[PDB]
RNA sequence: GGAUUUUUGGAGCAUCGACCUGGUAUUGCAGUACCUCCAGGAACGGUGC
């Protein structure tokens, strides 16, 4: 109810997914890396307990062998990521 | 009468004694094959017996299919491209058909994988060397007639029509 | 909020299921449900180093489900 | 409640069926009592080892979390259940 | 009444290849004991008949395809639609002309 | 909805997590997305392994099938109910 | 067979018929972009089909002037159509009437009320050439094309009114280098755009249309056709400018112009090509590109819910009363009724009166109970 | 959160199959409702040939795939 | 609806199935993991490491 959502909402704030929070408070860009080793850099629109994040505006970049490996990337507009696949969640990126 | 995909629709799919998926056509009295591309690769198996095919051509082009059987019918001439249209071909049951020269089975060796033929009860297995023809033209049958394949036969085979 | 309600709010549209087994299915999403099961018609699946074969139906589960890929005609804050 | 592949599974012990593993392994053999969770105790079980050696084990006993597949027996297709 | 249809337009493409209106080749068969009864015009399919030898004299013109070949209904699009549009407009006013004739009859 | 209940009784076919694909009459479900396939034939793709053979997909009739949620990934429609 | 009387009179109708259905289709009025753009490619279907049938008979004359001679002859005939006519004294058994002949093609052109298509137009669908955010012509799809060039340029400080604007140019100076591979990009977002010069107008000629675009690519854009007040001709292919047109000439036939670049017009033309056909179909469909530009404009402007609103856009009374049980009357030809009260209610009623005026027995009160016939006049010959 | 039926493994020499290959034998001494298992006397046996004594295993639920009784049970 | 059995993720060797020759016993009524044994040639294929 009001209870159990205020409890989430504080969760969310100050728990462990409050750097995703952080995604909706600047919207800024975060790196999620993927189990298929691709990482998204891109904002979070909505979240969830479960880590499953909408994605505005994503990149996603990986390297796939044709020798040495190139880093072939992709530009995804709006996206959908459950949270079973997302590894490490990184809130400020370096480039 | 003729066969068309009302006909292939209606009729039974379910699984054979060999544990595949068979559709039976038996008492149908088809003058012509065709319009057999409504069964989506979805078979292994086609019956046909009972008809009145006169060629066995216009075959749509089936991977899944590993078993013919067209016995009971007045098949007389046979097509040519049967191997294209079928490349997982295993058995071929022809038989109780019209087929009189030894070149109608000519075409018959263009099949690869074919492994099980049946040519029993045909005019062209009462001329004589026949057998060794067949093996002659076809080394990749291992069952004729339900009959293995010898190294004898082979060498006969080899050595005749030379 | 949980996420399972914004993609269960979704008929009709043209996506994008990347799997995760190397497979990607694209097509109208028609159907789905709280443990995210997509039922899509028309779909368009590519599987790992394959041809993309074409399917009038499809059911892909929730847990086979790696990424979405949604049209960019979508808005986001009408469906949280 | 009580699922009906899983009603289907526990209406087939008692006759031959044939269990596959997560690696590879399939196991055939009388299924003498069935779980919810799809816990398969067989015995007389055949196994594979994902490589064809096919041994005899005795009262073996696979948990729902290995089992990809579980073959049942056709005389169980004229089920009420399955309708 | 395929084989009426057949026998008139025989009857269209032999009389149509005359040199004179009484001087064909269906007035003397009409005199070689054959009965033709569709060459009388107390006949309504006749009526027909005498459209279906005017087809076949539309078969006989010179832009038909005899000596010459049309390049503007065959290979220009924008005609066929200019065509098209005249027809249209040729329509509205037949429509226009009937309306007015409905109001002056009113 | 209901759209798990639609395609019953229908020849479809699953594809499974290792890369098998099984088509049968799926005559029962259940909320675990476990699959009752009546006269079920998997099809396991094998690698060539070489630069000139050919991938071939070889095929085994099981009969009835219960297969778990667990190792399903996505459910196709094939063929009509017999 | 008649080739040249009557197979060239069938094509004649036809192309008729085509016509008419082209007139028909004309002249009536249109309500939405989607039917309008169907009835357009319709039209263009219909007019391809003419046009082919055109070129069959225009082919059907080889043999024609050569059997003039025999079909001119007035001396010659009769006996030969008295072969035809004994030829066509065949069996009339055939007891069957074709009114097909003129009507069947009449039909095939013609639409029904509750789809607006015709016979041969019966398969196609806008939703297989066009997509969900076109509207049939209404805007074009750019977030593909601008995904790709966040792609290629490898940066995201480029966003849809950006892109908008890098696209909006036709003769300004680029946004990146001619010589990278940007124009790989330039050819595929021109791959879809000339694709919607086919799309936004189906009924106009698109081989005409090419064949301007073709020569005004040679016989001007090849020849200096941005001329200047270096400044005074610019090659699109060498990027480089020309103190004169003498200059110009020398230097069209020269070495690292023919073949001994790396943007020369040998292995670069192709891309230039399409850069004058991205040019061409920018400058001719000016109008779709300012749509949806607005309507970009609008779809970003707007809240969730105004751009969700503009994406979403009895036994017992028969068992009690005795129905439903077979009664059978001999007299009006053995017809059935499902009532006892309902064949008491039919005797005196005048389906049983004419089936008993036929024997001759009249209306009376003695044969209300009759039945058989054979008791009727039994009863009839006792009065 | 039903336990298994493994009252007739109890007391028993049974031999375990865990996930990646890996093969152990011994007596059940008990059970959980998360499949996870006590083996005393349990001895493991990899690739080799020898086999190493561990005296006293918990086996988790989530590693164990199959369990084959060497007795009677 | 997020904590082990289903749904918010462990991501050249061994073995079996075939192909072809020889000798050998069983002639037998049933709803099936596989079925007589020995010797010989193979330039056949599936799974894991």
């Amino acid at each position: 109810p009001e209870e159990l959502q205020k409890r989430e909402e504080e969760e969310f704030n100050t728990g462990p997914l409050s750097v995703l929070t952080q995604s909706v408070k600047n919207n800024t860009q975060v790196l999620i890396n993927c189990r298929n080793n691709k990482k998204l850099l891109g904002r979070v629109k909505a979240f969830d307990r479960h880590c499953n994040m909408v994605l505005e505006n994503v990149k996603e970049m990986w390297t796939e062998v044709p020798s040495k490996p190139v880093n072939k990337d992709r530009y995804i507009s709006k996206m959908f990521l459950r949270g079973d696949s997302v590894i490490v969640v990184l809130r400020n990126p370096l480039i | 009468v003729k066969l068309t995909a009302e006909l292939i629709e209606q009729a039974a799919q379910y699984t054979n004694a060999v544990r595949d998926r068979e559709l039976d056509l038996r008492g149908y009295k088809i003058p012509v094959i065709e319009n057999l591309g409504a069964t989506l690769d979805q078979f292994d198996a086609i019956d046909f017996s009972d008809n009145e095919i006169r060629k066995l051509d216009g075959f749509p082009l089936l991977r899944r299919l590993k078993t013919l059987l067209v016995n009971n019918n007045r098949i007389c001439r046979i097509g040519e491209g049967l191997d294209q249209a079928l490349p997982c071909l295993t058995e071929l049951i022809l038989t109780n058909n019209s087929l009189v020269e030894l070149g109608d089975l000519d075409p018959l060796a263009s099949l690869k994988s074919l492994t099980y033929l049946s040519i029993l009860r045909n005019p062209v297995t009462n001329k004589k060397h026949y057998r060794l023809y067949v093996i002659y033209k076809v080394p990749q049958v291992r069952v004729l007639d339900f009959q293995k394949v010898k190294l004898k036969e082979r060498q006969e085979a080899e050595k005749m029509f030379k | 909020m949980k996420l399972v309600r914004f993609l269960m709010k979704l008929s009709h549209e043209t996506v994008t299921i990347e799997l995760k087994n190397g497979t990607q299915v694209h097509g109208t999403i028609t159907g789905v449900d709280v443990s995210m099961n997509t039922h899509l018609k028309a779909v368009k699946m590519t599987l790992k180093n394959r041809e993309p074969v074409q399917l009038e139906t499809l059911s892909i589960r929730g847990n086979n489900i790696r990424y979405f890929i949604l049209p960019d005609s979508l808005p986001l804050d009408t469906l949280l | 409640s009580i699922g009906v592949p899983i009603k289907v599974l526990h209406e087939a012990e008692g006759h031959i069926v044939t269990c596959e593993t997560n690696t590879g392994e399939v196991y055939r053999g009388k299924l003498i009592e069935a779980e919810d969770n799809m816990n398969c105790q067989m015995s007389n079980i055949t196994v594979t080892y994902r490589d064809g050696r096919v041994a005899q084990l005795e009262q073996v006993y696979i948990r729902g979390s290995k089992i990809r597949f579980l073959i049942l027996p056709d005389m169980l297709k004229n089920a009420p259940m399955l309708k | 009444s395929a084989f009426d249809l057949d026998v008139v337009k025989l009857t269209a493409q032999f009389v149509a290849r005359n040199g004179r209106q009484f001087l064909t080749q269906l007035m003397q068969k009409e005199q070689r004991n054959y009965q033709f009864d569709f060459l009388r015009p107390q006949h309504s399919l006749f009526n027909y008949f005498t459209k279906l030898v005017e087809q076949y004299t539309k078969i006989l013109i010179p832009p038909k395809g005899l000596f010459s070949k049309l390049k503007k209904e065959a290979e220009n699009p924008r005609e066929v639609l200019d065509q098209v549009c005249y027809r249209v407009e040729w329509a509205k006013f037949q429509e226009r002309e009937r309306k007015k004739e409905e109001e002056e009859k009113e | 909805s209901s759209k798990m209940l639609q395609h019953i009784d229908y020849r479809m076919r699953c594809i499974l997590q290792d890369g098998r694909i099984f088509i049968g009459t799926f005559k029962a479900f259940d909320k675990h997305m476990n699959l009752i396939l009546c006269d079920c034939d998997e099809f396991r793709k094998i690698k060539p392994k070489n630069s000139k053979q050919a991938e071939r997909e070889e095929k085994r009739v099981l009969g009835l099938v219960l297969l778990r949620g667990e190792n399903l990934v996505s459910m196709t429609v094939e063929g009509p109910p017999p | 067979m008649e080739t040249i009387l009557e197979q060239q009179r069938r094509y004649h109708e036809e192309k008729e018929r085509l016509m008419d259905v082209m007139a028909k289709e004309m002249l009536t009025k249109k309500s939405t972009l989607r039917d309008q753009i169907n009835s357009d490619h319709r039209t263009r279907a219909m007019q391809d089909r003419y046009m082919e049938v055109s070129g069959n008979l225009r082919d059907l004359y080889d043999d024609k002037d050569g059997l003039r001679k025999e079909e001119l002859n007035a001396i010659s005939g009769p006996n030969e159509f008295a072969e035809f006519y004994n030829r066509l004294k065949q069996i009339k058994e055939f007891h069957r009437k074709h009114p097909n002949e003129i009507c069947v093609p009449m039909s095939v052109e013609f639409e029904e009320l509750l789809k607006a298509r015709e016979n041969p137009s019966e398969e196609a669908q806008n939703l297989v050439e066009f997509t969900d955010e076109e509207g049939y012509g209404r805007y074009l799809d750019l977030h593909d094309c601008y995904l790709k060039y966040i792609n290629l340029k490898a940066s995201e400080k480029l966003d849809y009114i950006t892109y908008l604007s890098i696209f909006d140019q036709l003769f300004d100076i680029p946004k990146e280098r001619k010589n990278a591979e940007y124009k790989r990009y330039l050819e595929m977002l021109l791959e879809y755009l000339q694709d919607y010069t086919d799309r936004v107008k189906p009924l106009q000629d698109q081989n005409e249309l090419f064949g301007k675009i073709q020569a005004e690519f040679e016989k001007k854009w090849e020849n200096g056709t941005f001329p200047g007040w270096e400044e005074r001709a610019q090659r699109l292919f060498s990027t480089k400018g020309k103190s004169l047109e003498s200059l110009d000439t020398s230097l069209f036939a020269k070495n690292p112009k023919s073949k001994g670049t790396k943007r020369d017009t040998e292995r670069n033309k192709d891309i230039a090509f399409l850069e004058a056909q991205i040019y061409e179909y920018v400058e001719i469909l000016g109008e779709q590109r300012h749509l949806t530009h607005e309507n970009v404009q609008r779809k970003q402007a707007r809240t969730g819910e105004e751009r969700e609103e503009e994406e979403e856009e009895p036994y017992w009374l028969y068992k009690l009363h005795g129905l439903n049980i077979n009664y059978n009357c001999e007299i009006c030809g053995n017809y059935t009724y499902r009532g006892p009260k309902a064949f008491q209610r039919h005797f005196a009623e005048w389906r049983h009166a004419h089936g008993m005026r036929c024997l001759g027995i009249p209306n009376t009160a003695h044969f209300a109970n009759v039945t058989q016939i054979e008791d009727a006049v039994s009863l009839w010959a006792k009065l | 959160a039903h336990p298994p039926e493994l009252k007739k493994f109890m007391d028993k020499k049974l031999s375990l199959k865990l996930n990646g290959g890996r093969h152990v034998q011994g007596i059940l001494r008990g059970f959980d409702p998360f499949m996870n298992l006590v083996i005393d006397e349990c001895v493991e046996m990899a690739t080799s040939g020898q086999q190493n004594n561990i005296g006293m295993v918990v086996i988790r639920g989530n590693s164990i795939i199959m369990l084959e009784a060497l007795e009677r049970v």
